[PDB]
């Protein structure tokens, strides 16, 4: 539920919030959650 | 040498740079451990980043 909130709220700021790690093997994210989902409410 | 004639033995293993980061254990996890490592030694000053 928290990852779910956060990330609708992030999408009305910037629609390709998600983006993943291209490979494993062989453009740093700027926008994350991480310095977003400060205030949480889930269920009351 | 300096140990004289005990029956343990001393056996080296080395590996080299990995430019990705998690490659850089997924050598080590498989190939020292496999090996009963008892030490790990990294020793590397000049790094890209
Ligand atoms: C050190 O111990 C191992 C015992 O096999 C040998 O070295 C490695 O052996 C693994 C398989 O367990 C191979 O995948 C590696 O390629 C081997 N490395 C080397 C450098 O051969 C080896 O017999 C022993 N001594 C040496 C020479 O490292
Ligand atoms: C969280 O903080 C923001 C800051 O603008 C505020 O508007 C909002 O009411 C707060 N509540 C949540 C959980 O969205």
């Amino acid at each position: 539920g928290i990852l779910t909130t956060a990330a609708s709220s992030m999408l009305e700021k910037f629609s390709y919030i998600p983006e993943a790690k291209a490979s494993c093997y062989g453009e740093t994210p700027l926008h994350t959650l991480h310095q977003f989902m400060v205030n949480v409410t889930w269920d009351g | 040498k300096r140990h004289g004639s005990w029956k343990i033995q001393l056996n080296a293993t080395s590996v080299t740079h990995k430019p990705n980061a998690i490659q850089m254990a997924l050598s080590v996890c498989e190939d020292l451990i496999s090996s009963q490592v008892y030490a790990i030694l990294v020793s590397h000053p000049p790094t890209p980043n």
